[PDB]
């Protein structure tokens, strides 16, 4: 059943018409079907953007439920190399369909990890079998592919989630779960994204199982900022508070007691306290200098290891100096 | 339709224009004949593959196709291949021109076993008055030494900015496309020497939008925003360069590595300001980059990157 | 309708142990003149194609042919019933789902019956054997088995070349080379054994050993088998049965 | 003690076989008049049971019982020495840590001798068979083989149907189904291959294919099989031996239950 | 050269049988009066020693002597091709990269020729055979298969003790011990069933089962196999064939080695 299945593969888009946030690269890839002439296609974009999804879908779509049987899906997991390709890729190219009449579809998927020999000799198959059969290649990062590949496949970036697509999906979860969701929460829920729907995805099944009820409260910015981790903002907006106006001992102790409490780390402090004097309007921008200089080298000594306390009131420190000029 | 590599690839040597002087070269040898072992290596996308094909064309007129034996790395080229097929061709009786001679292709040599590089070394000494071989590789390194003593070494070097941009006026030329200064000169930026990569990314601009301008390119084959960084770099105020980097760069999906990469090229490229403050801007900017290639690449790194560019720049 | 009943479930067994492995999936058709099959394995290098004449049955009916695919693995699974001396009839509506296996033994005792699930197959069956090869052969099976098994150890290829009088099987690869020749002459002592040759035009093809060991399984059903070779087409190799053959189809290596 | 002489090693070497697999662990216990065997499998659907009497053996003697518990696995690695045609004695004292099995040939000559070590189990052996069962029947056992090696190809169950003279063995799977009848008949040309059926009430039970694969392996140790179910208790297959049987319970599947 | 024709490919198959295995690397030398054949396996625990005299062959012709290595398992993977019955010829030149195999039927009909490529072994025939063991035994080799066979399934390790007139092979392991005892005799209604035995000093030597497991092979080149030990050298289990022997020299184990 489909119920025991993780949020991120329940909700899986199985048409076309289910993959929010990509709208000028979908409605082109549909047109592209309808009238006929789909060339090979490179799906370029980070991780979580629904590149997978939409190649499923677009197969599912021009083959119909038997998609499993006349598409070539192959990736990283399947051993990939040059004999793997001249055996499977070209057996599979120069013969026609077990099951229907029709183009065939070769699916690489995480085709980043492939060696360079694989895609100089697949190069030359793109370019021989191209009137009975069509190449889908799915990437994260350009620079692995060769360029003489990436000249033959028109490219598609799958720009990130914004926020009018991820409210949609948000909201069509809320509508298959008894659930509710506050509005600041959602805001911050979509904060914390960057436009990775599986993120979404994950801390909303587990701050529903933090709800603890049968689900007839809502959920608010307090659990998902508990349940999704990282320094809360109350404790940060707390420490950096007792930093900028408390005493010396007193903003120490704060965050020492802050950090031993949860558990936290300094690193991300550093990084919510950065976000946060982000929004600050600042006088001269000597401070925001200074405050930027310190706090990347005390973030580039603690990516080596350390002190953790000698850290920390080393991050205080530059954070009082750096505003001892704003007077 | 033909890509425009693929339909505009080269068939004469002419109209080649990469290395002059082994173009020259190639040229005054299909002229006269007598070709003898050689061994193409450079980057991709220079026109190896092309140069070699060309020459051997030229050099053969109408018996290329009974003349030349061409494999490459997507065919067998083992130990097994090299003994019985590449040793039946040379061997195999053909009457040719007195000035030339059976032609071995072999793109992709790099990628050959040790045990087929070897054996192919009697191969080629045996019938080397009926029988030529000429390599293109990437790397000449991982080419045995005697294989390399038997042959010619021809080493293709980066295109220029001036050939790729008459190449890519040419194409224009010849398929009637609206261009514009600032897109070529954004092509041939965003190439770096390529000039397959060169030609798809102005047959994917044209393909995409039409006119080949800085902002569609940019957009087509968005990567960093070069002109944005330039921007991002010549703001005069700490707060606006800050959001600029934010906005344009970060919140698009732009990695720090290539926004830290166009950044040094912007500065290296740059005029507007003296040479020692573009010196200094470039050491920021370098440290900035030593910090991220050990995996510490965040947004800090470059807002403190920039903070000390204007610092320097703040007298 | 199909309903055909084999003398002995035997027969049936050993036509399907030549399909066995090799293929997958099987496209059965009856009809007025008998039973065909087709079965192509998925890199479409081998063709299995099967005759059923009436007269190769004690009781064949068919007012209305019947076409019906399926997999060939669960054909076999069920294929070990037949007691070898188990009368088998093959049964199935015009419409079918699936089909019918029964097996009796003489006496009322004993029958055990299946009902095989179909699958369904787009209706393409192939005709691509030739007016003429440029040679043909027949020899013991037994020994085109013991040859193909021979140089299978030393290559995945193994080569047929055939000139005036002469055929001859060479494979060579990593251990070395071998060899089996082999010349036409008539026994009469019993003329089985013989070994006969009519060619046209000297021919030499390849052949990937792993395929020539599928199909010497044929030897189970024919004494003799039949080799027709071509540089236009895919070679034949044929296995005759009581009114039939089983022919197995082989695109040469490029 | 246990002083137990087979003729031929061949016999216990088959008896043995017959719990091979199925089982683990055994509890074998000599006396007065002769020697019993029981064996559960671990999910308790199947109990193995072996009666010898003092009549099949060359030689025996008890003036005092002993019980003993060991690994099958351990019995059958050591019952392959029997060149089937040796002879084999079984031999315990009264307190056992091992049982000897010797093997000698008719000559001096060669004599394998081994000392199995024993496990500790808790004596309770089960009495589980029933006076009448709803239906009896006997058919030959290579014939009850082919039967459970046809079906088991299609499903992980497999039911025995019985109505008045009607056995229907049935399976049905993935692949389709299946199905196999047989009819009682007496055959005079040799009735080793009659089909016996005794009917007090019809029955349709239904078992798990595994199981009854098991079972099967007692055609080596005799030619008919004695099949008795009831829809109050666990089915028995028995095998019968020259003074002595092998018989297999085997629970019903409730639904789900082997 | 080397030109040695087999009457019966069969004798060459059943030797090539014994090396099989327990070694990979054999080094073959024909001469003037034979050829011969020495295989060493990794450990060095084990020599397999060929020799067949020209007698042995139907047709035989050496002017000069030729050193051949070749890999036993390429070997052996064309070693069934001889239809036993085939005529079988080892052909290869003074300085020879590889060794041909020529199997012909009878009749001109069908002819299998191999060309087996050949590895470079530093020619080092040992000759480690002593003038006296401590004892001599020859017993039928089937026999000496069972025993070997009986006592694997106890240990890794299968001991040989000798005393006047008693010969004992023992094992113990985990689930027990084993012994197999046999005493010589002269049976004259078939003297190649006797079991000889000339004891000089008793001995007592350590086998690693796994190796008595390679070297019963030669049971299908010989009814008998003569097997000599002594407490000085590794000990000689041989198999005599028409002009020549098959013979495996075994190192006893100090406590720890095969
Ligand atoms: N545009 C989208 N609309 C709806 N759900 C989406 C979208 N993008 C991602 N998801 C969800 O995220 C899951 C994972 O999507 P994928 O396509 O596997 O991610 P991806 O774009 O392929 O990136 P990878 O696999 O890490 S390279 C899907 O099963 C959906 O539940
Ligand atoms: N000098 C040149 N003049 C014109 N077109 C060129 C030139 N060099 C490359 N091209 C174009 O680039 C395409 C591919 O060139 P290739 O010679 O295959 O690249 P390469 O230098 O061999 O590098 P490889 O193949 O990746 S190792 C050609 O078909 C042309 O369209
Ligand atoms: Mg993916
Ligand atoms: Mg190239």
């Amino acid at each position: 059943s489909k119920e025991n299945l993780p949020w991120v593969e329940k909700y899986r888009p199985e048409t076309l018409d289910e993959v929010y946030g990509q709208n000028e690269v979908i409605t082109t890839v549909r047109k592209f079907v309808d009238e006929g002439k789909l060339p090979h296609l490179l799906f370029y974009g980070p991780p979580g953007t629904g590149k997978t999804s939409t190649i499923v879908a677009l197969a599912r779509e021009i083959y119909g439920k038997n998609y499993s049987n006349m598409v070539l899906e192959l990736n990283a997991s399947d051993d990939r190399g040059i004999d793997v390709v001249r055996n499977q890729i070209k057996d599979f190219a120069s013969t026609r369909q077990i099951f229907s009449k029709g183009f065939k579809l070769i699916i690489l998927d995480e085709a980043d990890a492939m060696t360079n020999a694989a895609q100089n000799a697949l190069r030359r198959v793109i370019e021989r079998y191209t009137k009975n059969t069509r190449f889908c290649v799915l990437a994260n990062y350009a620079h692995k592919l060769t360029p003489a590949l990436l000249s033959r496949c028109t490219r598609f970036r799958f720009q990130p989630l914004p926020q009018e697509a991820i409210e949609r999906r948000i909201a069509n979860v809320l509508v298959h779960e008894k659930l509710k969701l506050s509005p600041n929460a959602e805001k911050a829920l979509i904060e914390l994204s960057n436009g990775d729907m599986r993120r979404v995805l994950n801390v909303l099944q587990s701050c529903k199982a933090t709800l603890d009820n049968p689900d007839e409260d809502e959920i608010s910015d307090d659990v998902i900022y508990e349940c999704c981790g990282a320094p809360r903002p109350s404790d940060l907006k707390a420490v950096l508070k007792s930093i900028l106006e408390d005493d010396w001992g007193t903003a120490h102790y704060t965050l020492n007691k802050v950090r031993s409490a949860k558990g936290l780390a300094l690193i991300d402090l550093i990084e919510g306290i950065v976000k946060i004097l982000e929004d600050y309007e600042l006088q001269n921008e000597e401070t925001r200098v200074h405050l930027l200089t310190k706090l990347a080298d005390i973030e580039y000594s603690i990516s080596k290891g350390g002190n953790d306390q000698i850290q920390g009131s080393a991050v205080i420190g530059a954070i009082k100096a750096s505003f001892e000029n704003e007077t | 339709q033909l890509p425009w590599v693929e339909k505009y690839r080269p068939q004469v040597l002419s109209d080649i224009v990469g290395n002059k002087e082994t173009i020259d070269r190639l040229q005054q040898i299909a002229k006269d004949g007598n070709m003898p072992h050689m061994i193409i290596s450079g980057m991709p996308g220079i026109g190896k593959t092309t140069s070699v094909h060309c020459l051997a064309h030229e050099l053969l007129g109408r018996s290329y196709a009974d003349g030349v034996l061409e494999l490459n790395a997507s065919d067998d080229r083992g130990i097994d291949v090299v003994r019985n097929q590449i040793k039946h061709f040379a061997q195999k009786k053909l009457h040719l021109p007195p000035g030339k001679h059976k032609i071995v292709i072999l793109d992709e040599a790099d990628s050959m076993t040790a045990g087929a590089q070897q054996a192919l070394r009697r191969t080629m000494e045996l019938y080397s008055n009926s029988t030529r071989f000429a390599f293109a590789c990437n790397q000449s390194n991982k080419i045995i030494e005697p294989l390399q003593s038997r042959c010619a070494i021809l080493r293709y070097s980066k295109l220029s900015d001036e050939d790729v941009l008459k190449r890519l006026l040419q194409i224009i030329k010849l398929e009637d496309v609206k261009y514009t200064n600032d897109g070529l000169e954004a092509i041939i930026f965003t190439a770096e020497g390529d000039m397959r990569q060169a030609i798809n990314n102005l047959q994917s601009t044209v393909a995409g939008h039409g006119l080949v301008n800085a902002d569609n390119v940019f957009k087509i084959v968005d990567s960093p925003h070069p002109l944005i960084v330039k921007k991002m770099l010549l703001a005069s105020n700490l707060e606006d360069s800050i959001q600029i980097l934010r906005t344009d760069l970060w919140k698009k999906g732009y990695s720090s590595i290539d926004i830290v990469t166009t950044s040094f090229r912007v500065t290296k490229n740059l005029a507007q300001v003296k040479e020692s403050v573009r010196l200094e801007m470039i050491k920021e900017i370098g440290l900035t980059h030593m910090r991220i290639l050990e995996g510490v690449g965040t947004y800090l790194q470059l807002a403190s990157m920039l903070a000390k560019i204007h610092k320097l720049n703040n007298k | 309708m199909l309903e055909a009943k084999f003398e002995e479930a035997s027969l049936f067994k050993r036509i399907i142990d030549g399909f066995k492995d090799c293929v997958q999936l099987v496209n059965f058709q009856c009809k007025e003149d008998g039973i065909i099959a087709q079965a192509v394995d998925d890199s479409r290098v081998l063709l299995v194609s099967l005759e059923i004449g009436v007269e190769a049955f004690q009781e064949y009916r068919c007012d209305h042919p019947v076409t019906l695919g399926m997999d060939l693995t669960s054909l076999s699974k069920i294929l070990r019933c037949g007691n070898n001396t188990d009368t088998l009839t093959l049964i199935a509506d015009n419409t079918p789902d699936s089909i019918i296996l029964l097996f009796e033994d003489t006496k009322k005792d004993r029958i055990a019956e299946y009902s095989l699930k179909l699958m369904d197959i787009d209706a393409d069956f192939l005709k691509i054997e030739e007016l003429q090869y440029d040679s043909t052969l027949s020899l013991p099976s037994s020994e085109f088995s013991k040859i193909v098994r021979d140089l299978s150890q030393l290559s995945d290829s193994i080569n047929i070349m055939i000139t005036k009088e002469t055929i001859k099987f060479v494979a060579d690869g990593d251990i070395g080379s071998g060899s089996v020749i082999i010349k036409p002459f008539v026994d009469m002592e019993h003329p089985e054994t013989s070994i006969k040759l009519e060619m046209d035009q000297p021919v030499d093809l390849t052949f990937g050993a792993k395929y020539l060991l599928d199909i010497i399984k044929g030897s189970s059903l024919s004494d003799r088998v039949g080799i027709r070779l071509s540089s236009e087409a895919p070679a034949l190799f044929q296995f005759d049965l009581k009114s039939g053959f089983l022919q197995f189809f082989l695109a040469p290596k490029f």
